RNA sequence: AAACUCAGUUGACACAAAAUAGACUACGAAAGUGGCUUUAACAUAUCUGAACACACAAUAGCUAAGACCCAAACUGGGAUUAGAUACCCCACUAUGCUUAGCCCUAAACCUCAACAGUUAAUCAACAAAACUGCUCGCCAGAACACUACGAGCCACAGCUUAAAACUCAAA
């Protein structure tokens, strides 16, 4: 759990309080929250049926203190209405974004380009078979559509080149493997450019990382669904409740910041004025959570 | 763009201060010219100052001629005051917008009463 | 005779009077017109404060302070306060070249007080403290 | 340290306060005080000041020469006395 | 927005800076020098003359001790940014000042060396019209190179002098 100490300190778990975890995933933050407070009431929602089953299994440890739920942010309102809390009155809401550590580590899920897997890149784990896969997205979207998606979601300056390379490759052969797509993206640039791009940590990274990020966002519709999830969390949160959001890329951080700042009187009070960041040593320990920015607010 | 808006406001304030003095010329001060707004070209090629025009047509022409004559001198004065390091040429544009509002007031006194778009292509490819 | 723009000399046999008072006895109205504000203070001939007003005091905030309307409102308020203290004729001394430099005067005229002499006392260092470097944008 | 209400002081004539203010502003402009006040808002570097002064001198000389030339040649602008030839 | 609880009138008050004059074109070898007074004082009438010495040399900078208005690298905030820097706003430091030494660099440029002479038959171009006599300094394709090495210097991430190899048919 990235910045678990900061999340725990800011949310301040207490006896008799109601908390929601809109993204269970591994549940490390949820497990830590239940560890600190043994009398807390918690609802944990996730999209991955594997994560839902993990939460159900972990409910053996806490029978009723944790309640698992499977669905998207759009489905979150309906599922919680089925649960029976329309006012919500949650004493807290935690929203962790990005891809799950379990999802990314597993090559079968296809989120990792380092390990070859099917070009699925779908956070859903079989709940919606009709949901398109990343392979379908690349083999379906046209040159202009793919370039626009890459530019808007992966912040890729050379969206045209990568889109054209992907279109040529899919015209030759179907694109079904993550390593295949990574090789296609690398082929759009000189081979020396495979690791030329360096992250903010100034370490060599694959040139297809931005393409994978954009494709994952478009497959999962992370931006609009994050907007809907933030709106539902605001609607359900108790007055004076604490909302803590963790981000991993600039687009979602911008969306959360604009939602919190209303970019009309403000409906949030920022617990921490400046964005919280993990310790540099913690960043070295967890390179995946380096770009995790914490934004905390109280409902107003 | 934010920088363009800030520069427009700064130039409007500077020009308004300039015209409230006999600094540029005695005749221009006697004309008592007013400004509605100041807009910069997107490429910073020119600065259009929209000056309000009176009802008198001959007086309007005289004021416009004096402003056209003194535009270069006012640009030099602005560059001298260091309000802006590089000041584009100043073009004085007549503003008749308030005349329409005034005539409407006169006549009304007597008037009687993204993802989803590409999801279609994805669906079609999946079905095909 | 004829009118003279030059003020009558203190300690001189000047026949000009205002409400029976001499020019050295007429109260003073100081108007500091800063680039973003306009402060007006009326004092007696013996530097006795009588009325004070400013755009901030009138309730205008931020850029609204640096407007001619705000300066006129401050002038009207200061003139009303001075009139309630018996002031009729004033000698106006103004410093700075703020937007309200004239506008405040208009308000100070709208309050019923009569301006008998307009004076400029803008601080002009012949060469003193070095001013701030030119803004770059 | 000087006496007040002697420098930059204009007496209003029959209450035309606007006219008195315009007269005082014209006096300040003619004496160059407004130029100094506005140019001392920000520090003009000595090289920039020298360039500006040289440009102003050149422009004044050129304008005077052009005006003199126009005035001298204005005499020729009469009606044509040899129309048809 | 931040921060100040201070702001305005009046009075007292500098080791800072030197309106207008100055639309003047002066002084000095150059750098430079534009508040006032006083003292001292502006070489040589026969020219030229430093990698070959003596003495200077803006700003920035170093060393030590002061001065504190303002300005201001840097820094700290404030906004802004996904975040960060820059620009903008605020506060503030080295520093700009004085004293005593150093450093010796500038687009140190009238980009036109000093002295003498001519306006007679113009001159690639542009620039500041074209030349002659004489002397000193300097140049010999570009780039490598305001570099390396050597040497000198109060200089220690410096300055001055200044190459070569490889490469190009241009610059
Ligand atoms: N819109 C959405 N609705 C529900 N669950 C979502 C979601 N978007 C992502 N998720 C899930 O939430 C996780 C996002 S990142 C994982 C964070 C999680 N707290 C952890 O530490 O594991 C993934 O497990 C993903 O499957
Ligand atoms: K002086
Ligand atoms: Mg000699
Ligand atoms: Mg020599
Ligand atoms: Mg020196
Ligand atoms: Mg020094
Ligand atoms: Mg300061
Ligand atoms: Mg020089
Ligand atoms: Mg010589
Ligand atoms: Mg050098
Ligand atoms: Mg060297
Ligand atoms: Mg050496």
């Amino acid at each position: 759990p990235v910045m678990v100490d900061e999340v725990v300190h800011c949310l301040s778990p207490q006896k008799g309080q109601i908390f929601l975890d809109m993204t269970f995933g591994s549940g490390g933050h949820t497990k830590a929250i239940l560890q600190k407070e043994s009398d807390i009431v918690l609802y944990a929602l996730d999209r991955d049926p594997t994560a839902y089953a993990l939460a159900e299994h972990l409910s053996e440890l806490y029978p009723k203190q944790i309640r698992a739920m499977l669905g998207q942010f759009s489905q979150a309102e309906a599922l919680l209405m089925k649960a029976g809390v329309q006012p919500g009155t949650f004493d807290g809401v935690l929203m962790d974004l990005g891809c799950s550590s379990m999802q990314l580590d597993t090559p079968e899920r296809g989120f990792s380009l380092r390990k070859d897997g099917p070009l699925d890149m779908r956070m859903d784990g079989g709940r919606y078979p009709d949901m398109p896969t990343a392979a379908d997205v690349v083999n379906a979207l046209d040159q202009q559509a793919l370039a626009s998606i890459l530019r808007t979601y992966g912040e890729e300056k050379h969206a045209k080149k990568i889109a054209s390379a992907i279109v040529q490759a899919r015209s030759i052969y179907p694109i079904t493997r993550t390593q295949q797509l990574a090789s296609i993206v690398a082929g759009a640039f000189p081979p020396s450019a495979i690791y030329t791009r360096k992250d903010l940590l100034q370490r060599s990274t694959h040139i297809a990382t931005k393409t994978f990020q954009a494709l994952r966002i478009f497959v999962n519709n992370e931006l609009n669904e994050l907007y809907t999830g933030l709106k539902t969390a605001q609607k359900f949160l108790r007055p004076g409740g604490r909302l803590v959001a963790l981000s991993f890329h600039s687009l979602e951080d911008r969306i959360v910041k604009r939602f919190l700042l209303g970019i009309a009187p403000l409906m949030w009070e920022l617990i921490h004025k400046k964005v919280l960041s993990p310790q540099d040593q913690d960043v070295q320990d967890n390179p995946r959570g380096r770009s995790a920015k914490l934004r905390a607010a109280i409902k107003l | 763009h934010a920088r363009l808006r800030a520069l427009n406001g700064l130039l409007y304030k500077a020009l308004t201060d300039l015209l409230c003095t006999p600094e540029v010329s005695q005749e221009l001060y006697d004309l008592n010219v007013e400004l509605s707004k100041v807009s910069l070209t997107p490429d910073f090629s020119a600065c259009r100052a929209y000056w309000k025009t009176t009802l008198s047509a001959e007086q309007n022409a005289h004021m416009e001629a004096v402003l056209q004559r003194s535009a270069a001198h006012m640009r030099h004065l602005l560059m001298s005051q260091q309000t802006l390091r590089n000041v584009p040429p100043i073009v004085f544009v007549q503003d008749k917008g308030n005349a329409a509002l005034a005539e409407l007031d006169q006549l009304l006194a007597v008037a009687d009463f993204d993802h989803e778009a590409l999801n279609k292509q994805i669906m079609e490819y999946k079905r095909r | 005779t004829k009118f003279s723009i030059y003020p009558p000399i203190p300690g001189e046999e000047s026949s000009l009077r205002w409400a029976g008072k001499k020019f050295e006895e007429i109260p003073i109205a100081h108007i500091k017109a800063s680039h973003n504000n306009t402060q007006i203070q009326v004092v007696s001939a013996s530097n006795e404060p009588l009325a004070f007003a400013s755009c901030g005091t009138e309730g205008f905030r931020n850029a609204k302070k640096g407007t001619g309307i705000a300066a006129q409102t401050a002038g009207i308020a200061a003139a009303a306060r001075a009139k309630q203290k018996g002031v009729i004729h004033i000698r106006v001394v103004v410093k700075g070249l703020g937007p309200g430099r004239l506008s405040a005067m208009h308000g100070l005229i709208m309050g019923g007080l009569e301006v008998i002499s307009i004076t400029d006392n803008t601080p002009i260092p012949h060469n003193g403290c070095r001013p701030r470097k030119a803004r770059k944008l | 340290k000087h006496l007040k209400f002697i420098a930059r002081t204009v007496m209003v004539q029959e209450g035309n306060v606007e006219s008195a203010y315009r007269t005082l502003n014209r006096i300040l402009t003619m004496d160059g005080l407004i130029e100094d006040i506005k140019h001392r808002r920000y520090y003009e570097k000595p090289c920039r000041r020298r360039q500006r002064e040289s440009y102003e001198r050149c422009r004044r000389i050129y304008n005077m020469e052009m005006a003199r030339k126009i005035n001298f040649l204005m005499r020729k602008n009469r009606a044509d006395p040899w129309q048809g030839c």
